[PDB]
């Protein structure tokens, strides 16, 4: 089965007070990690039920989940919504048992068994990673004069349109170039919000050999993480059954570990 | 019975004065670890 969840964050009120939940959302590595401890090891939940031990990546089960973050829900209060889709049952009472100030409402979970027929009108919302891998020459220095070096870089850059086409048309072309393999066809697709996402990540680096030996002394060094994001909403029609279900809970684009593929489907 | 005389010796010219060669007071250990020492920053970084 498929499991969907919702988390609510205030993100508002008095700006003069500490707001740890508001601070948690500025980094996407932290958001992904915080969703990632929501699944302990059969042994871990018997070892520390209080979640008061050092966190290591190896004592938690591995599952390729997908998530998206949304905003602007009114009702005289501001809210931030995290929607998590996974193939195992999340344990929301273990991830946030010492972090209740993050959220303005207790978490909720429900089952999801979506069964469809071919040729069905469906409403979808998706934020896509607009990236293309390209060949780039190497520019260095730029100390008032550009120095060229013959190395050609294979790097992942954003998709680029020309000067005479709208971004929505090029994004729709990029999505309809891919929709035959996933199992769907477009009729309409408009661009809502396009932008960048920054993240920072700890990475260990060696410094000095221990005098007593057995390892190093080490120091954390932090590496940037830049991605392109474009949020899209539209109406699609199904072309294959086990193929649309092959599209769901697997992803459509790249960077899925950092919340870049999630299909939210409504039968219109 | 025996015969006894008395003599005197002024210090500083034919007998020297040795140093203390030790510690008298005991006192407890050192609290107040310094937070600008290099070993502290190295251990803090490794623990992080």
């Amino acid at each position: 089965m498929i499991y969907l969840s919702r988390l609510l964050i205030d993100t508002g009120g008095n700006p003069d007070r500490p707001r740890p939940g508001r601070k948690w959302l500025d980094n996407i590595y932290n958001v992904h990690r915080r969703l990632s401890m929501a699944f302990p090891s059969g042994l871990r939940r018997e070892q520390d039920p209080h979640f008061l031990k050092p966190f290591s990546p190896n004592d938690f089960q591995k599952t390729p989940f997908l998530f998206r973050v949304d905003n602007n829900i009114d009702g005289n209060d501001k809210r931030a919504i995290i929607i998590v889709q996974s193939v195992l049952e999340p344990d929301w009472d273990y991830c946030f048992q010492n972090a209740l100030d993050f959220l303005a409402a207790p978490p909720e979970t429900k089952e999801y068994n979506p069964e469809f027929k071919a040729g069905q009108l469906l409403r979808f919302r998706l934020r896509v990673n607009a990236s293309v891998r390209r060949h780039i020459p190497e520019m260095v220095q730029q100390d008032g004069q550009t120095i060229e070096t013959g190395k050609i870089l294979h790097k992942r850059v954003s998709l680029t349109w020309d000067a005479s086409s709208t971004p929505d048309q090029a994004l729709a072309d990029w999505l309809a170039a891919k929709s035959p393999k996933l199992g769907f066809t477009l009729q309409r697709c408009e661009l809502l919000q396009l932008g960048w996402v920054y993240g920072s990540k700890p990475e260990p680096k060696n410094v000095k050999v221990k005098e007593q030996g057995q390892g190093y002394w080490r120091e954390h060094k932090y590496n940037p993480l830049r991605f392109r994001a474009a949020l899209l909403e539209g109406v699609l029609e199904v072309d294959d059954p086990k193929l649309f279900l092959k599209t769901l809970s697997s992803g459509i684009g790249k960077a899925k570990s950092f919340g870049f593929g999630l299909l939210s489907v409504l039968p219109i | 019975p025996r015969f006894v005389i008395r003599r005197e010796l002024v210090v500083g010219e034919d007998v020297q004065v040795s140093r203390e060669t030790g510690t008298s007071v005991w006192r407890p250990k050192g609290t107040r670890a310094d937070y600008n020492n290099s070993e502290y920053k190295k251990v803090r970084a490794e623990r992080l």
